[PDB]
RNA sequence: CGGAGGAGUACGAAGGUGCGCUCAGCGUGGUCGGAAAUCACGCGUAGAGUAUAAAGGCAAAAGCGCGCUUAACUGCGAGAC
RNA sequence: CUACACACGUGCUACAAUGGUCGGUACAAAGGGUUGCUACACAGCGAUGUGAUGCUAAUCUCAAAAAGCCGAUCGUAGUCCGGAUUGGAGUCUGCAACUCGACUCCAUGAAGUCGGAAUCGCUAGUAAUCGCGGAUCAGAAUGCCGCGGUGAAUACGUUCCCG
RNA sequence: GGCUAUGUAGCUCAGUUGGUUAGAGCACCGCACUCAUAAUGCGGGGGUCACAAGUUCAAGUCUCGUCAUAGCCACCA
């Protein structure tokens, strides 16, 4: 994207909202991906996969997310590692965006499956995509279980309206 | 192949391989093969990018995988909802189509449970 | 021979220094994943932590990280409790 | 009379390569048929429907024997093995197939990889395996009573088990 | 009145090492053998720790208390 949205989406998003400043304007700041992994401790294989395949559908060395606190009813303890994030800006984000309005949604089976609400009132919105599929990556052959994963996009936004015309102009389905 | 959203086998015939997803048999794929002109005993690798679009073009025509499993789904849920004698007999996971049940009914009842 | 609890250790880093960082709780949203795991944004907020009992303390944090290191030195020591 | 947390007896189909599927192509016996069996043609993927022809039968019909032989393919996999269960659409008998019929087509594709202690049948055209017919009967056989095709292994002996 | 010790399948028992529950043998239930029993052979399923509180790898595996139980000390004038 990037000058698309530099171009026309702004002058077309303060024609939509009646925004009276520039700065008012929405935008969309980070955005960031995250694989909550259990019993890594276990092995580690899959931490390793999970790591990988963050590698792959975001071009970024992903970071592990260790354990806080220690819960007896799972089998963690705060020193343990339990999941891997990474963080996208600016190109990456905008890159990663186009990359996925593209080729992921046509490929999963459910449609529309982003929900129209989804929205935690602070103009953030949240997906989970189940497996690590459905996007550009090896073939199934030479990779190991299907992994689900969060992509959440944090923006200026002050409301959910101004949220979701922001998602409609970059073409999201809601 | 990945046709209509699954991974089919490579090294069997066409026919076979087809008949890998859940909604086609050995008919269906026989008349698919036939629609699209490939011949039945080539197997998947020997295909070219086109043949494999023209083969998952006319996949499309039938329902598949997901869509045929809500259907199904929806039938029974309607059934039991209703609450006639075949909706009584699902929601009882009992023989449906007037079996036996004194002896005999292993597939719907499951394994046996002591007293 | 009144009322209640602890000790007979641990640590070459859990010591030194330079630079850097703040806890805990609650509420929304988000795959497996829930009362409670990891991610994002808010609201009140030291109620967290300090190898270990309690008390007196702790924002220049005395709490938490990273790089380099041996001052966990030798000879002393005005003056005090 | 068909119920269903369970237990037992008698059977059928399998768990595959001495096999599965497709194409071509041989060889029986016995029995039934006028409220019945139907050549042939057309329609249908099919069960079947319509028209029509012969037969009261060594005359016409059920009727395709199947395993077999030749060629291709599958290459040991819960599979091109297995065919339970379930969703959808139909045909026929019958006044009427909800409880509660048989059969056809599409889809689905369960258990099962040879079975513990124990136990059964069989001495030759026998066992094993393959098909065909009938009585009952509007319709409804894996049961019963019959018919043929292919066609084995082993018996030293009476010590023990049963009579 | 004082100390010690113990409390877990239907019964007998091990429990262990605070992650961890736990395992056994009888017994029981199905099958088999038998004209019918017993004896015998085959298969299978079973306890979440006497409780009440606290700390934490809830912990039956530590510390406190209540109850049940067993033992012997309750003396000199």
């Amino acid at each position: 994207l990037k000058a698309r949205y530099n171009d026309e989406l702004k002058a077309k998003l303060q024609e939509e909202l009646s925004i009276k400043n520039v700065m008012e304007i929405p935008r969309i700041t980070k955005i960031t991906l995250n694989m909550g992994v259990g019993a890594a401790a276990t092995d580690k294989k899959l931490l390793d996969g999970a790591v990988a395949d963050m590698q792959l559908i975001a071009g970024q060395k992903p970071v592990v997310t260790l354990a806080r606190k220690s819960i007896a009813g799972f089998k963690i303890r705060d020193g343990w590692p339990i999941g891997c994030k990474v963080t996208l800006r600016g190109d990456q984000m905008y890159e990663f965006l186009d990359r996925l309005i593209s080729i992921a949604i046509p490929r999963i089976r459910d449609f529309r499956g982003f929900s129209a609400k989804s929205f935690d009132g602070r103009g953030n919105y949240s997906m989970g995509l189940k497996e690590q599929i459905v996007f550009p990556e090896i073939d199934f052959d030479k990779i190991d279980r299907i992994r689900g994963m969060d992509i959440t996009i944090t923006t200026t936004a002050r409301t959910d309206d101004e949220g979701r015309a922001l998602m409609r102009a970059f073409g999201f389905p809601f | 192949a990945r046709i209509a959203g699954v991974n089919i086998p490579d090294n069997k015939h066409a026919v076979i391989s087809l008949t890998y997803i859940f909604g086609i048999g050995r008919h269906t794929a026989k008349n698919i093969l036939a629609a699209v002109g490939i011949t039945e005993t080539t197997k998947i690798r020997e295909l070219d990018d086109a043949q494999l679009d023209a083969i998952r073009a006319e996949v499309a025509k039938v329902p598949t995988e997901g869509d045929l499993r809500r259907e199904i789904s929806m039938n029974i849920k309607r059934l039991m909802d209703l609450g006639c004698y075949r909706g009584l007999r699902h929601r009882r996971s009992l023989p449906v189509r007037g079996q036996r049940t004194k002896t005999n009914a292993r597939t719907r009842k499951g394994p046996r449970k002591p007293i």
